[PDB]
């Protein structure tokens, strides 16, 4: 990902993917978010932070 | 402005000499008078009488090669109104009469000696045939022509300049010796106005060769010899040294005086040839060997061995009727 | 070296997608030497995959 | 000797029929892994290379009974 | 008496049309059109003038000298030898000389705006009885020379061209109080409720109703009243000068026919005696003509004006889900006096740009209808189309963020009564039936004509997102095609213009949200395999995911 800054349509795509599993997420979806744990995986982001 | 009311046939040549030098004179005239003149042209229908009258309006507006701008607005400005499609049936009338031929010569004629001053250019824009007409007077001929690149020349880049280019035939039909002798002498001031990819280029350049092999009459030679010389400052530099070769064939030729400025004239591009070169560059040494014959050969010589100075720094930069 | 679709600015080697099912390419240019025609789209693991070829040729099923 | 049609068909192996004749006994085999649909050029005149039992769009997408050919978007160069 | 700035006038000539003087003023349209014709007011008997598109009023009249300056960068009375600027009197654009031809003479168009010389005409006399310096007066043949190409404004032979021989352009008045009635202005007809036409897609709407509520808000309510003059059609209304009554949406004039009731008929069949009305005070049924502004009589607030046909005496009254029949009879009842309202301006400049809308797409129909039955030559207009398409997009443009919040506001609010505007006469339907007619066929006809295919339907939809973006309204009416456009979501060939009209709805239709199942939303992600890699599909896909502020967790 620290590459893709340049890769521009690349790069904003997957921003909004970013939304897009956030927003599934709306307000307590916890049966998808139990299933969104495996696509993101918790530590993932961590390191992301 | 009595004179125009009279003159409808000469008295408006009259009229015309009264105007045509003085440009203090030909400012001072007023738009009515011109105007009487084009209601005359709106009488043609038909002209032989028209001509006398652009004539006339051909020495209103340009008179001292600076073409009068007062004049050269209001004249239009009627023009277009009554002038009065016509390239094509024009183009009729030289295979059958003579003076229709010759009216749209006169007519573009004195819309080629005139160029806020931007919307004169669109209006003369919005009359294409540039160059059938010049298809035409390949072919009496001369007049017609001349008018048609004035008005080329104000009106309206190198590849359509290239584009142009049966004045070949005008320097090959040099040896016919009456209206194409007049022809050729007209058609090197008129030389001097393509002044201003390679391959097509070195063909005009050995058609600019063919009329200085026609030149090597006087005075508009030496038009055509300042064309010449301007012709290759202008300009590859192999297609130059092309032009070049056919020149040094004519080196050969010359060592008449003539033949021998016009190898002066190449001794200087031979100056800029050398730059470029720093092939024939070793015959080239060989012509500056033929000018040491020149030199075993011999005021003017001065002006000759001056040019052959440069053709000797041009010789060391390479050494660094059929 | 990488994959990286063919723009329309390019040395004019033309991509042209046309409906059977079919894309013409096209080099009426002064480059000649190398041309890898990739498409973007792999297998996992019946379907033929035809061809045409006009005038070598290296045809490649490549990870 | 002017039209060549050199097909590589699919399903796991491969087989080439070149101008609709086989010339296989080819490099097939992969048990589930993946494959570029590729032609390597030398240009050596233009109209050069025209692409296209199954087809191959029923293949790859997410529709797969699919059979008539539909073309995409994503079917890139 | 004169003509001074900021006066409605028009442009008027004469031409040889079979021995007769066809006195025909200068027309052009706007807003779907460019270029400039003629229309012959000569026939006003049976073919009574457009004089909509006809007038424009004397923005400013300056002279040539005190113009370059000014380019180089109040009532006053025109002179000969004044550049002046005829804006056109609906649609705003400005008179102009253009660049292209219809032949060495240049066209005349309306531009937009005032900025280069092509948009200034000077005026002078073919007449030695005046000249320079001298006040223009009423009905002055006069000459009209552009600045730019300074060519003559002329009547070709049947075109407008700027030229060099001249013509003389007779200039008749129109208009120059607030509050009171003018003639020309498009305006309601309240009771105490207001007169009404059918609706869209409904009889070829030609019945005449009654209706409280909302619609007077609507397009349909709106009536224009168009004088028996060609000059002094802004005179003030008086009680019992004649008035042609003609609708609004339908283009179409209101007529007594004695063979069956009231009703709305064209332009054609509409004579005059069959359909001028006029206004009385009482029921009673007791002058000619002024030439001026005349007599400032009738208000639009306050005014009870009954309405009487002028040919037979009747009155307008009503036989009686509230549709109220309007009818006429000779006495009818005590509720016919009623009551006037105006539209505003931005009222008006909608719905007549509907009609623009009707004449130009039905045309486009009836076109796309000859060639997708047989192939091989029905007059169907792409140019003019695609100059309509781009044009209405730049009518719904929505305001600048660089704009103030006040008049952002304000242009919001314009933008909303726009929209609105177009949804209760059907254009949305009307541009959902040319959207059906297109999608045939893949690029059948004729293929310079045929070639922007393309960029039609892309600015179709653009057009279709823009009349939803703002409403809560319309893409609540998108409830029923929805399914629709899922359906030819993929075509693969405006697949972006589909998305976006699509995109713009699921932002504010909650009630559309809860339409979409599975395989639409199957689809949309089908299409996401389709299309590569596009973030517009998951804008979609977020919208579909998040409503307004809620979830929908089923989706």
């Amino acid at each position: 990902i620290l590459e893709l800054t340049e890769q521009e349509e690349l790069l904003k795509f997957h921003y909004h993917t970013l939304r897009l599993y956030s927003a599934v997420c709306a307000l307590g979806n916890h049966r998808v978010a139990h299933a969104l744990c495996s696509h993101v995986d918790e530590p993932q982001l961590l390191y992301a932070i | 402005s009595y004179l125009l009311e009279n003159s409808s046939v000469t008295p408006l040549d009259v009229a015309a000499a009264s105007v045509m030098d003085n440009n203090e004179l030909a400012l001072a005239l007023r738009e009515p008078d011109l105007e009487k003149v084009v209601r005359y042209l709106a009488g043609c229908g038909l002209p032989v009488e028209g001509e006398r009258y652009l004539d006339f309006l051909r020495f209103a507006v340009f008179c001292n090669g600076e073409s009068v701008e007062e004049n050269a607005n209001v004249v239009v400005r009627l023009l277009i109104r009554r002038p009065e499609g016509l390239l094509a049936a024009m183009e009729e009338a030289i295979k059958i009469g003579n003076a229709i031929m010759t009216f749209y010569a006169a007519l573009i004629d004195l819309l080629g000696r005139c160029a806020e001053a931007i919307r004169i250019r669109s209006i003369l824009r919005s009359l294409g045939d540039l160059v059938g007409v010049i298809s035409i007077a390949f072919q009496f001929c001369p007049d017609h022509k001349a008018a048609m690149v004035l008005f080329l020349d104000r009106v309206y880049v190198q590849d359509f300049l290239l584009h142009l280019l049966g004045f070949l035939p005008d320097l090959r039909a040099a040896a016919s010796l009456t209206d194409m002798a007049l022809a050729l002498n007209r058609y090197l001031c008129t030389a001097v106005l393509p002044l201003l990819p390679l391959f097509a280029g070195t063909e005009h350049h050995a058609s600019l060769i063919d009329s200085l092999l026609h030149t090597v009459k006087g005075c508009s030679l030496t038009k055509a010899q300042r064309d010449s010389i301007e012709v290759c400052l202008l300009s590859r530099p192999s297609m130059m040294q092309h032009l070049l070769r056919r020149l040094v064939f004519d080196v050969p030729l010359l060592n008449k005086m003539p033949l021998k400025l016009l190898t002066n004239h190449y001794e200087r591009c031979w100056k800029y040839y050398c730059l470029p070169g720093g092939a024939s560059e070793e015959e080239l040494h060989l012509s500056r060997k033929l000018f040491w014959g020149i030199f075993d050969a011999l005021y003017e010589q001065e002006l000759f061995k001056l040019a052959l100075p440069c053709l000797s720094a041009v010789a060391g930069a390479l050494p660094p009727n059929f | 070296p990488q994959f990286l679709q063919v723009p329309s600015s390019h040395e004019h080697i033309e991509v042209t997608r046309i409906d059977v099912t079919q894309k013409s390419f096209g080099s009426q240019n002064s480059s000649t030497d190398i041309m890898f025609y990739r498409l973007s789209m792999p297998i996992e693991c019946t379907y033929y995959y035809s061809v045409r070829i006009f005038p070598n040729v290296w045809v490649g099923w490549i990870t | 000797n002017n039209n060549g049609l050199e097909i590589g068909c699919v399903v796991g192996l491969l087989t080439f029929t070149a101008n609709g004749k086989d010339l296989s006994t080819y490099y097939q085999v992969e048990p589930s892994t993946k494959l570029f649909p590729a032609v390597f050029a030398q240009a050596t005149s233009p109209n050069v290379f025209q692409f296209e039992a199954g087809l191959f769009k029923s293949e790859h997408k997410n529709p797969v009974p699919q059979c008539p050919p539909r073309l995409h978007v994503q079917f890139l160069s | 008496q004169f003509l001074r700035t900021d006066d409605e006038v028009v442009l008027q000539c004469t031409a040889t049309i079979h021995k007769e003087q066809q006195k025909l003023c200068l027309a052009a349209e706007g807003f779907g059109n460019r270029l400039c014709f003629l229309e012959s007011t000569s026939n006003s008997k049976n073919v009574p003038p457009d004089l909509s598109i006809c007038t424009f009023v004397l923005e400013q009249s300056l002279s040539v000298r005190a113009l370059q300056e000014m380019l180089a960068n109040g009532h006053r009375t025109l002179l000969y030898g004044h550049a002046i600027l005829l804006r056109h009197s609906y649609s705003g654009m400005y008179l102009c000389c253009l660049s292209t031809s219809r032949k060495l003479a240049f066209d005349v168009g309306l531009q937009e705006d005032t900025t280069g010389e092509a948009c200034w005409w000077t005026i002078h006399p073919a007449s030695k009885q005046r000249s320079e310096g001298e006040k223009v007066r009423v009905g002055d043949d006069l000459i009209l020379v552009s600045v730019s190409s300074e060519r003559y404004l002329h009547l070709s032979y049947l075109h407008v061209d700027a030229a060099f021989q001249q013509t003389l352009w007779s200039v008749a008045p129109i208009s120059s109080a607030q509050g009171y009635l003018i003639g020309g202005d498009v305006l309601r007809l309240l009771h105490g409720e207001c007169l009404t036409v059918p609706s869209g897609e409904h009889e070829q709407r030609r019945t005449v109703h009654y209706e409280g509520g909302a619609v007077s808000v609507h397009a349909r309510s709106l009536w224009r009243l168009e004088t028996l003059r060609v000059a002094w059609s802004g005179s003030h209304i008086r009680w019992g000068q004649p008035f042609r009554l003609r609708h609004v949406t339908t283009g179409k004039y209101l007529s007594l026919m004695e063979d069956k009731s009231l009703l709305l008929m064209d332009k054609e069949k509409a004579d005059v005696k069959s359909t001028a009305f006029t206004f009385r005070s009482s029921k009673e049924k007791l002058r000619k003509e002024v030439d001026g502004m005349g007599t400032s009589e009738i208000k639009y607030g306050d005014s009870v004006c009954f309405i009487q046909h002028i040919g037979t005496g009747l009155w307008l009254t009503y036989q009686s889900s509230i549709q109220r029949k309007a009818i006429m009879h000779h006495e009818g009842h005590m509720d016919d006096g009623l009551n006037l309202s105006r539209s505003q301006h931005e009222e008006s400049r909608t719905a007549r740009v509907i009609r623009s809308t009707v004449f130009l797409f039905n045309r486009f129909i009836r076109g796309l209808d000859a060639l997708s039955k047989k192939a091989k030559t029905v007059d169907l207009p792409i140019e003019s189309v695609s100059l309509s398409l781009q044009d209405l997009i730049g009518y719904f443009h929505p305001p600048d963020e660089h704009l103030e919040h006040e008049d952002k506001q304000n242009r919001l609010r314009a933008l909303k009564n726009r929209q609105n505007l177009f949804q209760e006469e059907g254009m949305i339907n009307l541009v959902l039936e040319c959207i059906d007619r297109l999608h045939v066929y893949s690029s059948v006809a004729g293929r310079e004509a045929g070639e922007s295919w393309k960029s039609i339907l892309n600015s179709l939809y653009e057009l279709l997102a823009a009349l939803i973006r703002g409403n809560r309204k319309n893409c609540a009416q998108f409830s029923g095609s929805l399914d629709w456009l899922i359906s030819r979501l993929e075509r693969l060939e405006a697949s972006s213009g589909i998305l976006e009209v699509l995109h713009c709805v699921l932002v504010e239709s909650p009630e559309a949200l809860n339409i979409i199942k599975e395989g639409h939303i199957k689809s949309i992600i089908s299409l996401l395999d389709k299309h590569g890699r596009n973030h517009k599909v998951l804008d979609v896909l977020c919208s579909l995911c998040v409503c307004h502020g809620v979830a929908v967790r089923s989706n």
